């Protein structure tokens, strides 16, 4: 049972699973040729052949992304019925992904996927990976998860999407097609993780110690984070942590589901002999504001509800007992109205080697989810920046001449604010 | 009022169409005094049969949809409370829209429901036309009566076509913002009329192939007017609004 | 095995047919002694559709050449392949009708086309199945004008059943060389309505516009023009000769192109046409080839086919097609331009393919039109004549000879009513 | 089975009919 | 016993039964000098000197087709005396094939089948093969068909024509000459099938993974269904599924045998690895509009009844359960009065490989024959595309003038039009 579809669109998307899927092989012992020389299923729908075919639906709009894996290596491990593929590439245009080519193509990536989610008799849920960059992460997903959520309600639906970092961009109407987006998510989606671009620097120039890092050495950094939180549904520990008896540890109310990711350790090689890497240690990097996955300071904020999701040689033990100094004795605020603390996910699998050479191996491993409330500071941000590009009416003529209503952005700016007003309404329970 | 389910329009039998001069004694205050006028006369107005205009590519949608309705404004609307014809909801498409293919070479006064089939059958030449049956839920003193008409959309905007028993519920030029205030239109349409409103019966859209079999969805969504809120008439009818874009 | 006799008429027609055989015989290997010299034997299980056998390995074209004007055949019998014809078959008179359609047709004609008609009966005697007669002329001209249509009326008298071909060279009104080019035209298209069951109304003008343009050769010295129509006159019957996956014959071409009995002017033409040394190795690829076939200046009659809906096409390919490339592209050709097509004749056009190709290519594929823009080939004529029976001119020539005054103003009727009945589905549905 | 006779003797029949049938329909509400 | 003789008329039928013949002598072993080096006495009255003469008679009036198959390979597999062959194509015409000529060569053709019934002691039923696109696919075959039921009343005629395309057409006369063969197939007939052309090269564009089909490619695809639906007569498995047997389980009336072939799984030699072929997999395929063997749409439609007829390394076990999903939890509707589903036509035998490189092996297929009430939009294109053609009275004096009336073709539209409003008059139940 148990399996677990994951979609992918973007530029992100496919560079996220080409990497991400060639982390898999290595956890399973999948050859790139997919056959294995227990239980995978999770993430391989296997044939008879001795074959093992991924249950992934590569889509894109643009054919020069997809062409890259489609050609070089793990070419045979696909599937060319899902590496869906337009023609128009959908320049960063909201519009043209939810409205004009992504209407051309939504009927090819919801077909496939009911060849996909026929073939499982448990399925957990969809794990999309987009970026909020424009284009077809922001456009075409948001007529995708709109999409699956009239065939698929009762149904988790992860999310991996980039937000744009503050400082650092690569769009010019990043801020256009981020806000636009949020008015999909909030509703479809469910436990929609926000990692930044600009917060993996951060861990690839101090953490990890070395110097400038392509889009190669970031993206293993986010595929871990999607190993480890699915390492509940394919090993053994003391888990109990499956996506939907975990993701009720997550949420307060249904509107809170932005969780942010951090991943520790992230320790280089030539680091990794002086350091006892141990799980006070261990435990204690994930709280530092220069250890988080987004551009964000949650020492500012107070948290909800982490989700501590351990893996590899540890024991319940010493888990339990490093939490109470995290719990009590420290000035990590957490909210006054849920005073359990937080899950813990112990799972026996130690994290692999991705035998490019970025950080060496371990024995533990968390990806914390802390579902606080330090995501307002990462819209405030974007509030702000949106509308001060709105306000001249810059770039609209890009999207309402594509099928657009112009009254969209004074509704989305209205929503994505009541959003944030009500993430900062939990934030206080005495007067 | 009781219409009947007869066979053979053109040419008329002898026992639907002798039943016709019988009714009126009833209803019509002459009765059999017309009849030496209307049956009784050899000689009649010789109304001619009207073709439906042959548009040249030079003619887009809003300007075809006026000369569709210019088409179904002369063609002489029936008041006589019986249908000519075989038209059932639960009816196969090519069996419907060749029967349209016996309007145009008929061309008997008709109702309002085959005003909305001629409706779609004088509109499968625009491909850029979306259209979807609506039928409504009059309510008089006690009694309940239907009147359907053919939303349409074009650019975005929208609009509906159809025929009654007055001006108000006839053709809408397509110019309105969202399809909320369209039905509003027919909301007041039918305040001047005395009629009260019970069931707002929206329909799948119809596809844009005449050669097929499929029966024609008119109940995909029911709105109740008297049993739900003003603000829903406004944002599920909406989202309905968009939810035919949403199948597509 | 079905059967043509191919009647050489005119000079025009000597001079195409000349290059027609010369086509043929390369087609088939034989070599210009007539023997047999073909490699594929796919080639010879089937050639008696065009020759007969000798008492030996050697072939004899079914070929009746018929021309009032001698001298022309000397051309023929002293040429490249003079020792191919059978020499009973060389039939001709001694004078030459100078441009004259009354002789030519009455006076001198009928002293002549009895000797014809013993010649296309011994070729009847010696055919098992009989599929029609082609004839290749020049109107407009004195024999191919005047001599032709005496020589189909008698014999479509004689075989009712038969079809029949007419690769009729209509004039021109850019390039002219006779004086009395539109009195020979319009004198010849009332009696090749009544008999011929489908023509070839091929032109000399837009033969010279593809020499300068498509074909963009320096200077179109006669050796072209004659061969350019006999590309398109093997392609025609290339179906009869050679096994494809979708073979279509002359019954089948004519059942599909006329929808009504008088409707049989057919505006061929052929792709593909490189440059001579530049496209048939740099430019020009050979899949979907059809848009140089619908083209205005790809065409052999020198009309506008945007001017005039067409009512049925067929295009006949020879190469080694994929017959969804072959169909997918005829449907985008006829979405296209929607308007220029008939309403009331829904997917009109007609493929058929071969597996063998012309020597020398890949691919190739006729195409033959039926057009309305052919009016626009007659309101030429009917303008050009009906100009010169005002004044009465260049009458005594003709009424000199056993014809009537009356005669011409006939067959002026006779072709305006052809121009009525064309224009009577250009505009109606 | 003649036609043109039938379809147009009693085609306008109806044209005479609803004529004061219209008018009857507008003429019962018009308080 | 168990004999079954097929007869081919037209262009169409030999080049079909060029590449149908080659299949069967894949699928007993049986050499193209019909020397085998069981029971294929379905398909061989064999000889005693260890040749296998097959049961077939080609007939086409022109000589240009059969000279392919009397002079390439399979040209001594054949007898010699039953390639009957005219002289005259008589082409694209219904009268030429049903008065003119082809009353000149019934008599070599309905006495060269006595020849062959007088052979079989038990005779199952005839097969035609013929298209609908006129010469002598519809001409002779109405003048065919109408005499073999004089001759032979109590016996099944199964018909495999290839109905005409609305938009992929070859003949400018193609609507006259099917509009003019229904009113023999409608008495003379049964169960006859009518594939489509335009649907095959949506099926070996997509679903087989070829560009550019040829005629080659598409006369095999029509050859494997041939196959499996005999493949009842000739081996074993839990069939009962013999030609008598399933055709009073399919026609509900003597007035709707017009079922659509359809075939699956056709899947690729390149994608025949990614993808578990198993029998949830298999049937769920045979159900899409983009699958099916003519151009309809059979989710506006509804079905009466199918009959799958499966082959190879099945079980009845979750054939019977794969079923019910299809049956009760889907979207394609069945009519209302019949529930008891549809035939099961389990065989042994797996498929075989034409050694010409289309389609790789499988272990399973399934050639379901629904009888469903989308046939009415097939026919809906020739009742408007002929009706728009004899309006102007276009292309009858090439009818007219060879013998048939000019009445003929105001009775078989009248005929037609009365049969497609008795196809949708058993659709409805309820008022
Ligand atoms: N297609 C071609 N037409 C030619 C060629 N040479 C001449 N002509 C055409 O043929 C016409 C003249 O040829 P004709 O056979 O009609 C002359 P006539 O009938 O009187 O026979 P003769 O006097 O014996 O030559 C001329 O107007 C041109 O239109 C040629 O090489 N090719
Ligand atoms: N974190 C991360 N982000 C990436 C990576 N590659 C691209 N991105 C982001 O992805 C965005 C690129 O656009 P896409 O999400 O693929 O959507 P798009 O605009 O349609 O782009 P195209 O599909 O190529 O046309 C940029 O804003 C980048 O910020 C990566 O490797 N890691
Ligand atoms: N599916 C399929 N159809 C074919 C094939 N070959 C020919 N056809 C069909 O055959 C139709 C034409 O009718 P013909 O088969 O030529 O019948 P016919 O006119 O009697 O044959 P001839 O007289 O020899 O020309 C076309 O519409 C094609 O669709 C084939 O290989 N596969």
């Amino acid at each position: 049972m148990r399996e677990c579809i994951s979609i992918h669109v973007g530029q992100a998307g496919v560079q996220i699973g080409n990497a991400c899927w060639e982390l898999y092989c290595l956890e399973h012992g999948i050859q790139p040729d997919g056959q294995m020389p227990d239980s995978f299923n999770t993430f391989f729908s296997e044939t008879g052949a001795g074959k093992h075919v991924p249950r992934a639906v590569f889509v894109d709009l643009e054919p020069t992304v997809i062409d890259e894996v489609r050609t070089g290596t793990y070419r045979q491990l696909f599937h060319p019925e899902q590496l869906i593929t337009g023609k128009e590439d959908a320049a960063n245009n909201y519009a043209r992904g939810h409205y004009t080519i992504g209407k051309e193509i939504i009927d090819l990536v919801l077909d496939r996927i009911r060849k996909l989610a026929d073939q499982c008799t448990g399925l957990q849920g969809f794990l999309v990976f987009h970026s909020f960059g424009g284009g077809t992460g922001s456009g075409f997903t948001s007529l995708l998860m709109e999409r699956l959520s009239v065939d698929y309600g009762k149904k988790s639906k992860l999310e991996f999407s980039i937000y744009p970092a503050p400082q650092v961009s690569t769009a010019v109407v990043e801020p256009y097609n981020s806000i636009l987006t949020t008015h999909t998510t909030l509703e479809h989606s469910d436990c929609a993780f926000m990692v930044d671009n600009e917060a993996i620097y951060d861990i690839c120039r101090r953490n990890l110690d070395i110097e400038r890092p392509t889009y190669t050495n970031l993206n293993r950094l986010i595929g871990q984070i999607v190993s480890s939180i699915t390492a509940s549904l394919r090993f053994d520990g003391a888990l109990n942590v499956d996506l939907t008896e975990f993701q009720t540890n997550l949420v307060p109310y249904p509107r809170i589901h932005f969780p942010l990711a951090t991943y520790a350790p992230v320790i280089s090689a030539e680091k990794a002999y002086h350091e006892q890497l141990s799980v006070a240690e261990i435990t204690n990097a994930c709280f530092e504001p220069a250890n988080q996955m987004v551009k964000c300071d949650p020492r500012h904020g107070k948290y909800m509800a982490c989700c501590l999701l351990y893996r590899g040689d540890v024991v319940p033990k010493d888990v339990n007992a490093a939490i109470a100094t995290i719990k009590t004795k420290r000035t990590i605020q957490f909210v006054d109205w849920c005073p359990t603390g937080f899950k813990v996910g112990i799972n026996y699998q130690p994290p692999t080697v991705v035998p490019g050479g970025d950080l060496a191996k371990v024995q533990r491993a968390v990806c914390m989810l802390s579902n606080t409330t330090a995501i307002a500071e990462a819209w405030a941000r974007l509030d702000h920046k949106f509308d001060l590009m709105y306000a001249k009416r810059a770039f609209v003529h890009w999207y309402v001449g594509e099928g657009m209503e112009e009254g969209e952005f004074s509704e989305a700016r209205e929503d994505m604010a009541a959003l944030e007003k009500d993430y900062e309404e939990v934030g206080v329970d005495s007067v | 009022v009781p219409f009947f389910v007869n066979r053979g329009g053109l040419p008329v039998d002898e026992a639907t169409w002798e039943r016709m001069w019988k009714h009126v004694a009833k209803i019509h205050p002459d009765g059999e005094k017309v009849a030496q006028r209307i049956r009784g006369a050899t000689d009649l107005p010789k109304i001619p049969i009207p073709s439906v205009p042959t548009f040249q590519p030079s003619t887009p949608v809003p300007e075809r949809l006026e000369a569709v309705q210019r088409y179904i404004r002369e063609l002489q609307y029936n008041h006589t409370g019986t249908q000519f014809f075989e038209i059932k909801k639960s009816r196969p498409l090519t069996g419907l829209m060749d029967l349209a293919k016996e309007m145009t070479k008929e061309a008997l006064p008709i109702k309002c429901l085959e005003a909305v089939i001629l409706g779609i059958y004088l509109t499968n030449s625009m491909p850029t036309l979306e259209r979807f049956p609506i039928s409504f839920k009059t309510y008089f003193s006690g009694n309940y009566f239907r009147h359907i008409v053919l939303g349409v959309n074009f650019a975005g905007r929208y609009g509906a076509l159809g025929m009654s028993r007055r001006e108000d519920l006839m053709y809408k030029p397509p110019a309105f913002r969202t399809l909320s205030e369209l039905v509003l239109d027919f909301e007041a349409a039918y305040g001047r009329c005395w009629h009260v409103l019970k069931k707002v019966k929206l329909g799948q859209s119809v596809s844009h192939d005449p050669h097929s079999v499929e029966q024609i969805e008119w109940k995909h969504s029911v709105l109740d007017v008297e049993r739900l809120g003003r603000d829903d008439f406004r944002k599920e009818l909406e989202r309905h609004a968009r939810d035919m874009r949403l199948k597509i | 095995m079905r059967e043509i006799v191919h009647i050489q008429a005119g000079q025009c027609g000597n001079q195409i047919g000349a290059k027609f055989w010369e086509v043929i015989s390369d087609e088939h290997g034989i070599d210009p002694s007539g023997n047999y010299v073909g490699d594929s034997d796919l080639q010879l299980e089937r050639i008696s559709v065009y020759y007969n056998e000798a008492s030996s390995h050697k072939y004899v074209p079914r070929a009746i050449l018929v021309d009032l004007e001698p001298g022309t055949m000397d051309s023929v019998r002293s040429g490249a392949f003079g020792h191919l014809f059978r020499p009973d078959n060389f039939i001709f008179g001694q004078s030459g009708a100078g441009n004259n359609w009354a002789k030519g047709h009455y006076t001198e004609g009928a002293e002549l086309v009895d000797s014809v008609l013993d010649v296309v009966r011994k070729e009847c005697e010696n055919c098992d199945c009989l599929q029609g007669f082609q004839l290749t002329h020049s109107l407009g001209g004195g024999t191919g004008s005047g001599m032709g249509t005496l020589l189909i009326s008698k014999v479509r008298e004689e075989y009712p059943d038969r079809i029949m071909n007419t690769f009729s060279v209509v004039p021109s009104p850019k390039v002219s060389d006779t004086v009395v080019e539109p009195y020979n035209a319009t004198l010849s298209i009332h009696q090749l309505v009544e008999n011929t069951d489908e023509t070839y109304c091929i032109d000399n003008e837009a033969l010279y516009d593809i020499c300068f343009r498509t074909l963009k050769l320096a200077t179109p010295t006669y050796g072209d023009l004659n061969h350019l129509v006999s590309a398109t006159m093997s392609g025609v019957t290339t179906s009869l000769r050679f096994p494809g996956q979708l073979n279509a014959d002359l019954r089948k071409l004519a059942v599909n192109m006329v929808p009504f009995p008088r409707l049989h002017f057919f505006m061929p033409g052929f792709a593909p046409l490189t440059a001579r040394g530049s496209q048939q190795y740099r430019a020009l690829t050979v899949p979907e080839l059809t848009q140089q076939m619908f083209d205005a200046k790809n065409m052999m009659a020198a009309c506008d086919p945007r001017h005039g809906r067409y009512l049925t096409v067929a295009t006949v390919f020879r190469g080694r097609m994929s017959m969804k490339e072959v169909d997918e592209q005829m449907l985008a050709i006829q979405s296209k331009n929607s308007s220029y097509f008939v309403e009331w004749i829904p997917n009109n056009v007609k493929v058929a393919v071969c597996d063998i190709p012309p020597r020398g290519l890949k691919m190739s594929s006729t195409f033959i039109g039926n057009s309305t823009a052919i009016q626009e080939l007659f309101k030429r004529i009917s303008e050009q004549f009906t100009a010169m029976f005002r004044r009465k001119a260049f009458l005594h020539w003709y009424t000199g000879e056993g014809m009537d005054e009356m005669e011409f103003t006939e067959a002026e009727s006779n072709m305006n009513d052809l121009v009525s009945e064309y224009q009577q589905y250009q505009d109606a549905t | 089975s003649a036609q043109q006779e039938l379809k147009q003797r009693q085609r306008a029949e109806i044209y005479a009919l609803n004529r004061v049938m219209t008018e009857l329909e507008q003429q019962q509400f018009d308080e």
